[PDB]
């Protein structure tokens, strides 16, 4: 369904001139999750915002959680959900009647659980060559690109090194997904610059793009600099 | 610019 | 002389809100929320300029706290309703087949919530159309601007169709060569 | 059909020959009504109704945000002044200057900024009488307009002109009509 990235047009590491810590941080540790919970309020129209607590280090008691438009608000504001997502803090504004913030990572819970996880297979590829296979897993039907996205990223940070302090040993890469000869792909570099825009990166996120846990592939295309 | 925050 | 202001507003329950710069009355800027991104009035304001939209939502973040505290204190007391006065006009004097501009001026109203709609010999028209957000006014109400690129002919009428609280029904402003 | 609520702030800076003198105000508003604000010639939190007497008291017990709004004619007004002068208040937009009978109007438009002058000249005499004006009338996207109407009384090869003045021009614009 996705033109495959043309060489050139993907983000490259070596002209991103900030600190990618502030991009490894995102795919690090810590990310938002709470099971079976409702909407508590909403600072515009287009978002809900939920009372879910950081357990590890405490950080935030709510999370706001914005959507592409008001349609995708309005559908989840009375359910029970599932949140999973990568979070940000600086830039992070809302009120309600600290905190932390995302965009999508929405899946309705009730007849969304499997009473097993599922295994979701990614080939990695670097410079073309499959040199590393793993999975990820996930007990829903239906899951967010973005938590399998984040599962995928933060493994790689771990166990390749994908973003590290200052920069990345590879210059692009690209995380795409296939399901049912249905594809398409995230850039996994910042875009050319000094500064990276956390808040605006996640934000690709916000349409809360759903696939299906028993049919996707994932497939990982790293170069080397 | 300068934003002047509202308080 | 010169003034500039940075207005900003806040509406519940449509829980929606306005960040914008005024000069003498014209706007510079807006920050579009969802985008999170500034919005010039023109274009090439950007490349002389530049200001960081996402500083807008902590601001909007603290007036939507204040309203929810001035809702309490007043004893829930609403807004008063105050209707428009519309205006249309042209952008340039008129001439058969010579492009202009028709200008729909909405004027002295609140809350700012209103719904616009041009209409081409009855009927709707949206293709090229384009609008100002709300403007703020000295008095503290507001002013908008809506556009519809056109070419003057004897064979077509226009009106502005103008929908407020503050009135009973739909405001009609018709225009004819 | 819901009742409205409405919470307004502006934060204004007003700038008097160039930035010699510089106000600052920093306004409250509950619907239209203005309840507290800060003024740089007062230094402090003045409630303009009741409902702003709790808010003027608690925000003048921080002497944290009282030391940054006294400093905001320099930090806020005049830094921004600098940053948007060359497209704001050195904008300059020539004004089209057109004269047609049905009566005679002279339409001036599209013209930045609002300052402009117009006169009616009927064989290089100004015209006093019969002159009426629409007066300024902003487009919203940074130019005017305005239509300044001579009731005429005909002659055989008598010369109209329009004469306008504004800041965008090195010399008056000029458009002669002859019937």
């Amino acid at each position: 369904s996705q033109p495959d990235p043309k060489p050139d047009e993907l983000h490259k590491s070596s002209k991103f001139t900030g600190l990618m810590e502030n991009m490894k941080v995102l795919y690090d540790d810590n990310h938002v999750s709470a099971i079976n919970v409702k909407s508590i309020d909403q600072f515009l129209y287009f978002d809900l915002i939920y009372s879910i607590k950081d357990t590890k280090l405490g950080n935030y008691d709510n999370v706001r959680v914005e959507f592409k438009n008001k349609d995708l608000a309005d559908k989840y504001k009375d359910k029970y959900v599932d949140v999973f997502g990568a979070n940000y803090y600086y830039q992070c504004y809302f009120s309600k009647k600290r905190k932390t913030c995302m965009y999508g990572g929405v899946t309705e819970h009730n007849g969304n659980q499997l009473d097993k996880y599922r295994s979701i297979t990614v080939r990695v590829f670097e410079d073309g060559k499959n040199l590393l296979s793993f999975d990820v897993q996930t007990n829903k039907k239906k899951v967010t690109a973005q938590e399998l996205d984040y599962l995928t990223r933060h493994y790689l940070v771990k166990n390749k090194k994908l973003y590290e302090f200052n920069n990345s040993p590879y210059e692009t890469g690209y995380i795409k997904f296939i399901e049912n000869e249905n594809s398409f792909w995230y850039d996994m570099m910042p875009a050319p610059g000094d500064k990276f825009d956390q808040s605006k990166y996640l934000m690709m996120y916000n349409d809360n793009k759903m696939v299906d846990s028993k049919d996707v592939k994932i497939e990982v295309y790293l170069t080397t600099k | 610019a300068r934003g002047m925050a509202s308080v | 002389e010169h003034v500039i202001i940075q207005a900003e507003f806040y509406l519940n329950p449509d829980q929606s809100g306005e960040f914008m710069f005024d000069f003498d009355g014209d706007e510079i800027f807006h920050v579009d929320m969802a985008k999170k991104e500034t919005v010039w009035r023109l274009e090439e304001f950007g490349r002389f300029a530049s200001f960081e939209a996402q500083g807008a939502l902590a601001n909007i973040a603290v007036d939507k706290a204040n309203l929810e505290i001035m809702t309490k204190r007043s004893n829930y007391t609403p807004i008063t309703n105050v209707p428009p006065e519309v205006t249309v006009l042209t952008n340039s004097p008129v001439e058969l087949r010579e492009p202009n501009v028709l200008i729909c001026f909405i004027d002295k109203f609140t809350p700012p919530v209103v719904n616009v709609t041009w209409l081409r010999n009855g009927k709707p028209v949206t293709t090229g159309v384009s609008e100002t957000v709300f403007l703020p006014r000295e008095d503290h109400l507001f002013r908008k601007f809506h556009y519809l690129p056109f070419l003057p002919s004897t064979e077509d009428v226009y009106d502005c169709r103008v929908e407020h609280w503050g009135l009973d029904e739909p405001l009609l402003k018709h225009w004819e060569f | 059909t819901r009742p409205r609520f409405l919470e307004q702030v502006k934060h204004e800076c007003h700038f008097f020959n160039g930035t010699e003198r510089v106000r600052f105000l920093d306004r409250y508003f509950y619907h239209q009504e203005e309840y507290v604000r800060f003024d740089s010639d007062v230094g402090e939190y003045r409630a303009v109704t009741e409902l702003g007497r709790p808010d003027a008291e608690y925000w003048n017990s921080q002497k944290d945000l009282l030391e940054q709004k006294r400093a905001a004619v320099d930090t806020y007004c005049r830094h921004n002044y600098g940053v948007g002068e060359s497209f704001t208040v050195q904008r300059r937009v020539y004004p089209e200057v057109t004269v047609y009978p049905a009566l005679l109007v002279c339409s001036v438009n599209g013209f930045y900024p609002g300052s402009i002058e117009v006169r009616w000249f009927r064989n290089g005499q100004e015209e006093k009488t019969g002159v009426v004006s629409t007066g300024l009338i902003q487009n919203g996207d940074w130019t005017f307009q305005t239509l300044v109407m001579l009731e005429t009384v005909p002659r055989s090869g008598e010369v109209y002109t329009c004469q306008v003045e504004h800041p965008s021009l090195t010399s008056p614009l000029t458009v002669e009509w002859r019937a």
